[PDB]
């Protein structure tokens, strides 16, 4: 409490597991899910979200950030709506506020295959 | 999961090392925590002139630990009537994960460290940032910089709620530089900070001419 030293900002503690669940009822390409995580600023801040791609995608998909999932599949990969890789979120005041990642699988047909999917990125917070 | 305890990092050259805490928050799993250097171009530095240390360690769950920053003989070598720029690097690994059909993601953090070289050592609380100087340009201001430190701007408005709330282009000027920046013309302005804990304050300035002061 000797005022905290330093202004900081911390992320939920909650494992970031985006689960596609069983992909044998609905076994789909188009599949979404998505984990919701929420960050506590003491000051205020500017934070730039940027994703890393760990596991390269098989597919191309322009502008949009994705990462490979093994097999025939790739997850096109947003941050609070975005596709494009990157989002920047601001605290005026002290506060939480939500940043949600979704995954959307893609998959052709071409280059498929039936097995387990498994996939990673990092999500960069560069901050100012 | 793994949270750091600051948004930037100063390292006071008088001292060899420092430490910042980080905290495995995540009650139910381990995590790795990497931590690296890079230099102001953010190459990835391994052999100083400052160091991390450990590069990896396991926290617990629940854990609380430490990273410790080090300098090398060779920080002599940098300028020492001036900060030099460092990024200080934070990522966490994750288990697993053994369910079938995840995308997993890993938290990594950047934030800025600052060699302040012992001869530019500061008083707590200090302020050197109202010796910011504003000059009127063509489309916005040329913000001169004439102190030792990086200072980072991250608001310029007419009023203060504009300084605050305004969207701006954050600039980090370098120690002794100045920079351009694009901004309608202000009658009075204000700018808005970043300073060593991490706060925001705000500084009224004066104009006379294509210059302007902090309103003393």
């Amino acid at each position: 409490h000797h005022h905290h030293h330093h202004g900081g900002c911390r992320p939920s503690a909650q494992s970031l597991e985006i689960k596609h669940g069983d992909l044998s009822i609905n076994s789909a390409n188009n599949h979404y899910a998505a984990q919701t995580l929420s960050v506590s600023c003491d000051v205020p801040a500017n934070i730039r979200f940027m994703l890393l791609r760990n596991t390269t995608p098989t597919y191309s998909h322009g502008k949009k950030f994705s990462v490979g999932l093994g097999h025939g599949w790739d997850s096109i990969v947003s941050v609070n709506g975005v596709d494009t890789g990157e989002t920047t979120m601001r605290w005026y005041k002290a506060g939480t506020q939500n940043l949600t990642i979704g995954s959307r699988l893609y998959g052709e047909s071409s280059k498929i295959q039936p097995g387990v999917l498994s996939g990673s990125a990092t999500l960069l917070m560069i901050l100012p | 999961a793994v949270s750091l305890d600051r948004t930037r990092a100063v390292f006071d050259g008088s001292e060899k090392s420092m430490t910042l805490d980080i905290s495995n928050d995540n009650k139910q799993l381990p995590y790795l925590a990497q931590a690296w250097i890079e230099n102001e171009n953010q190459e990835k530095i391994i052999t100083g002139p400052v160091i991390a240390t450990p590069p990896v360690q396991r926290l617990e769950p629940g854990a609380k630990s430490m990273v410790r920053l080090s300098t090398t003989p060779d920080i002599s070598k940098l300028p020492q009537d001036r900060e030099s720029l460092f990024y200080f690097n934070l990522r966490e690994i994750p288990p697993r994960s053994e369910k079938a059909n995840v995308l997993q993601i890993a938290l990594q953090t950047k934030i800025k460290l600052f060699y302040r070289p012992a001869a530019i050592k500061t008083r707590p609380n200090e302020v050197w940032q109202d010796q910011l100087i504003l000059n009127k340009v063509s489309g916005g201001y040329r913000i001169e910089n004439p102190t030792p430190y990086y200072v980072t701007v991250i608001g310029l408005g007419g009023s203060e709620k504009q300084a605050e709330e305004g969207e701006f282009e954050t600039v980090m000027l370098s120690p002794r530089s100045e920079q351009t920046v694009k901004s309608a013309n202000y009658n009075t302005p204000y700018l808005s900070y970043i300073n060593d804990y991490g706060g925001r304050p705000v500084l009224s300035f004066i104009c006379n001419g294509s210059r302007c002061s902090v309103k003393k």
